[PDB]
RNA sequence: GGACCGAACCGACUAAUGUUGAAAAAUUAGCGGAUGACUUGUGGCUGGGGGUGAAAGGCCAAUCAAACCGGGAGAUAGCU
RNA sequence: AGCCCGCUCGCCGGAAGACCAAGGGUUCCUGUCCAACGUUAAUCGGGGCAGGGUGAGUCGACCCCUAAGGCGAGGCCGAAAGGCGUAGUCGAUGGGAAACAGGUUAAUAUUCCUGUACUUGGUGUUACUGCGAAGGGGGGACGGAGAAGGCUAUGUUGGCCGGGCGACGGUUGUCCCGGUUUAAGCGUGUAGGCUGGUUUUCCAGGCAAAUCCGGAAAAUCAAGGCUGAGGCGUGAUGACGAGGCACUACGGUGCUGAAGCAACAAAUGCCCUGCUUCCAGGAAAAGCCUCUAAGCAUCAGGUAACAUCAAAUCGUACCCCAAACCGACACAGGUGGUCAGGUAGAGAAUACCAAGGCGCUUGAGAGAACUCGGGUGAAGGAACUAGGCAAAAUGGUGCCGUAACUUCGGGAGAAGGCACGCUGAUAUGUAGGUGAGGUCCCUCGCGGAUGGAGCUGAAAUCAGUCGAAGAUACCAGCUGGCUGCAACUGUUUAUUAAAAACACAGCACUGUGCAAACACGAAAGUGGACGUAUACGGUGUGACGCCUGCCCGGUGCCGGAA
């Protein structure tokens, strides 16, 4: 059993956007920013106990964060994991 | 024409890496030059 | 059988090919092969240190009881087999009890003919025998030098020995060389000649066919510059100077023998 | 078959162009090899009086009768 | 002028198309802006700014396994630093489980969705049951060339289905246009390739053991096993599908949906890690199969079926004959692998096209000299010039014909000559290739034999016919004679020298008896070589033919020693 202390640190925010929109609405699929450190199972326990859903399956993937300047001083945003959480059908978020 | 430099990542960290570095005391003895000048890119190794 | 190929193009015209149909045509025996990876002449330096040594063909390393130790049990020749290692031919032997191993295959030796190795063995091309049990005056080949060590000794082809003299504990041997060498008596050595004489009527033909053959060119002293060998230089084709190898020693006639240790085994040597 | 003709591929014999170039070695038209001592990818080994060289003092990062970088070092300069 | 849309034109098409690895790193997509950047303008951009975008049990990495090689506990060696190396441990460019078709986004997809699969492992049952390795054996597991036969990708034509009936003479037909596609998996075990099978007994082998492998001897039976492209069936009452219909926010969404066959041609792909043949004789280790040891004994463990769970992590956008990589540039350069349609063609040459992609980020005029790249040229024809430099010329296929000389192979495509388009006939399409239905047989199947419809189809001869010209374009040898040098194919001064230089097979001299000489190395060691004088090193000469004379005073080397 992974530690609800775990659990509570894992999912980070919902994303926004038209993929993630139509990715709900199709496929019944929650896009999620998670902690770049979270696996599958993490991902799947959290949404499960903190969403209080039935996950179908998680995929994730890495997103590599752009250069961006600030008034001349140049920096790189952090990457971030992105997962894509197909709920059981019948499953409402 | 082919010019001199003809990149491969694997011959790079192999021939000038961190790790290659490290093996030997003149290797470390590099690390040591660029610590002390305050180098901000110690070695190829990315 | 010798055979010249027809001049159908100059880098075949003075191609001398020697073709022994009783060699398998088949694979060799699994179990005895080991691989053999090429140096070019380089030590674990990386230098070179044996020059024009490189590429030519993939082989693969039989194994070849040179010791011949197992006594008192007779084998039967299966087959003669191509040995890229070596100019001799070897043979496939199976003793009786089940054992295989490869030999250098002696001349006349042929599939089905029976080997074996010990002080009872009989005298007859093949067998095996320590060097007091063995008639003054036979011809043999892969000697050994120290009991047990294994053969040394007239390993090329159509190469042998013949034992001379024996006078207490040693033998002398008259070898290939020409030299007179005492040899510990109770040192094995193999009845009869090494096989494929023809070894030697053999002509290349072309550049290309020592190039399979893992050699590479040789370029002349005098074609190079004096930084590289001490014939190089001159304004057209001079030398004026003793021949001397790259490193400056004299080349012709200038012997290089330095070994006391071994001196007293040599009753004579070649010349 | 280090055979022949000929594309790919590898070369580089001639000419013109170009020479503050399109290019710090190329383009165009022709040219040689093209199953071999062939060619090529990836990785590896050889280190500077050292390597490697089918040998031209060739090549060793556009650098070679002794690489490059740092040091002895403000070498020395009866010369400008 | 350069952006978007449209119509036309032109260019590439073994690429100037489509895609991988590498290398790069957001360049990708959308909105917005045009200062700078872009060799011009720019409303456009690989530019600025903002937002979005990369979804995996099966693809790749990681992982298991090793090659070259690296490191290397102890160890050996070395003033120190260090060198080398054993056990080991790393190291791919190689070996090792498994997924396909269709659909979808502005931008991902073998990753998402739909349909249909497959692999490995952990649990739990149930039945049956000798399991067990760091050890043994097998396998994995391997070259070059050649030739076929069987196939498929693919193409062509016919049939079938849908549409058309023509801006200008003709075109309801032997007419025109388009489509005619469907996977992995599962079942079947074919063309063909390889191999005798089975049961006993015995045994100096495989570091011990072995029921395994090896060896020996009988008996018995002769077809048993293994491998295998493709086809066929199923997958699929599905998907896709030319069009049509309804909506347009004039970008394109929604709905429906015909035929979906056959013949012939056919790879450089597959069967094939095959077969034949040759000498230069062609990785390793694990997974995998099998054997036992110590050990464990109605246990653990093994095998099978069923159920259940798991299969993480990281990569995944985009560029790649390049404006995104290597070349300081948005640079005529360089960059490994895969795919490869039509007509003509021997062809991946070449011409024109397809799919697809582009018109090369200054234009507009003008129509001087001169320069560059080309076209043609009266008469002459090398008189040019250092030199026929450059140009012009030759150029294909078939048949005829072909000298000196020669190492008997050559020289040779020597030289030189003739034919060559189209139409018709032989023959409404021939010889040949392919092969259906039927027929009969059968050890009734992907079978055998015959049969020969249909399909495909050279080459020749004869007769005719058009042009100045029929290898009509592109493409595509100039030829011959005497002679120096080097035998030859090769190699070389990256970037002014490709040669007569280097190498070379062959020859000779010489050293070298193996802990070899010799070489790298204060050394240990290593190469030489897991070679052994028919071998190895050094030196000179340089195929082959005929040959290689005299001098040992000098210098060297070898030997002698009173
Ligand atoms: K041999
Ligand atoms: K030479
Ligand atoms: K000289
Ligand atoms: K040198
Ligand atoms: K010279
Ligand atoms: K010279
Ligand atoms: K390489
Ligand atoms: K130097
Ligand atoms: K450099
Ligand atoms: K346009
Ligand atoms: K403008
Ligand atoms: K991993
Ligand atoms: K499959
Ligand atoms: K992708
Ligand atoms: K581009
Ligand atoms: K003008
Ligand atoms: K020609
Ligand atoms: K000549
Ligand atoms: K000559
Ligand atoms: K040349
Ligand atoms: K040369
Ligand atoms: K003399
Ligand atoms: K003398
Ligand atoms: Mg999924
Ligand atoms: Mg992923
Ligand atoms: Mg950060
Ligand atoms: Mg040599
Ligand atoms: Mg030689
Ligand atoms: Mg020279
Ligand atoms: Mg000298
Ligand atoms: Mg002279
Ligand atoms: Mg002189
Ligand atoms: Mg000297
Ligand atoms: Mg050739
Ligand atoms: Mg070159
Ligand atoms: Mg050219
Ligand atoms: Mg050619
Ligand atoms: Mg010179
Ligand atoms: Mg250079
Ligand atoms: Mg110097
Ligand atoms: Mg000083
Ligand atoms: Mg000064
Ligand atoms: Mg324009
Ligand atoms: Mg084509
Ligand atoms: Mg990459
Ligand atoms: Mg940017
Ligand atoms: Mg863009
Ligand atoms: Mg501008
Ligand atoms: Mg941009
Ligand atoms: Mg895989
Ligand atoms: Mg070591
Ligand atoms: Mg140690
Ligand atoms: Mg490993
Ligand atoms: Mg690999
Ligand atoms: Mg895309
Ligand atoms: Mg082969
Ligand atoms: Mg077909
Ligand atoms: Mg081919
Ligand atoms: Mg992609
Ligand atoms: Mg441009
Ligand atoms: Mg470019
Ligand atoms: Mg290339
Ligand atoms: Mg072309
Ligand atoms: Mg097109
Ligand atoms: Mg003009
Ligand atoms: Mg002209
Ligand atoms: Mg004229
Ligand atoms: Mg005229
Ligand atoms: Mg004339
Ligand atoms: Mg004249
Ligand atoms: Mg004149
Ligand atoms: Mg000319
Ligand atoms: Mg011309
Ligand atoms: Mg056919
Ligand atoms: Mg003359
Ligand atoms: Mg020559
Ligand atoms: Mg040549
Ligand atoms: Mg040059
Ligand atoms: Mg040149
Ligand atoms: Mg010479």
């Amino acid at each position: 059993m992974i530690r609800e202390e775990r659990l509570l640190k894992v999912l980070r925010a919902p994303h926004v956007s038209e993929k993630a929109s139509t990715a709900m609405e199709k496929s019944n699929t929650i896009v999620l920013k998670v902690a770049k450190d979270a696996t599958k199972a993490e991902i799947k326990a959290a949404v499960q106990k903190l969403f209080e859903v039935e996950v179908e399956v998680v995929n994730t993937l890495v997103v590599k964060g752009k250069v961006k300047r600030h008034g001349q001083r140049i920096g790189r945003r952090s990457d971030w994991k992105k997962a894509y959480v197909t709920l059981k059908e019948g499953q409402n978020l | 024409m082919k010019r001199t430099f003809q990149p491969s990542v694997l011959k790079r960290n192999r021939s000038h890496g961190f790790r290659a570095r490290m093996a030997t005391k003149n290797g470390r003895q590099v690390l040591a030059r660029r610590r002390a000048k305050g180098r901000a890119r110690l070695t190829v190794s990315k | 059988a010798v055979v010249k190929c027809k001049p159908t193009s100059p880098g075949r015209r003075h191609v001398v090919k020697v073709v022994n149909p009783e060699l398998h045509k088949g694979k060799p025996f699994a179990p005895l092969l080991e691989k053999n990876s090429k140096s070019g002449g380089r030590n674990n330096n990386g230098r070179i240190t044996t020059r024009h040594i490189g590429g030519g063909h993939k082989q693969a390393y039989r194994i070849v009881d040179f010791k011949r130790n197992k006594d008192g049990i007779p084998a039967v020749v299966e087959r003669l087999e191509y040995d890229p290692n070596r100019s001799a031919n070897i043979a496939l032997v199976l003793y009786k009890d089940g054992e295989r191993r490869y030999i250098l295959a002696p001349k006349g030796l042929k599939a089905g003919d029976q080997i074996q190795s010990g002080v009872d063995a009989a005298i007859k091309p093949g067998n095996t025998l320590p060097m007091r049990n063995i008639p003054v005056g036979s011809t043999v080949h892969n000697v050994e030098m120290k009991p047990g060590k294994g053969g040394q000794l007239a390993r090329s082809a159509g190469t042998y020995v013949q034992i001379v003299a024996r006078d207490g504990a040693y033998v002398t041997l008259r070898l290939r060389s020409g030299e007179m060498r005492k040899v510990e008596a109770d040192c094995r050595a193999t009845l009869g000649e090494v096989g494929n004489a023809e070894h030697m009527l053999r002509v290349l033909g072309k550049a290309g066919a020592a190039r399979w053959r893992g050699v590479r060119p040789t370029v002349r002293g005098t074609a190079m510059n004096p930084v590289d060998h001490p014939h190089g230089g001159g304004e057209g084709r001079n030398f004026g100077k003793h021949p001397v190898t790259p490193w400056g020693v004299q080349t012709k006639g200038k012997k290089t023998r330095s070994n006391k240790r071994t001196d007293k085994f040599i009753v004579r040597r070649r010349s």
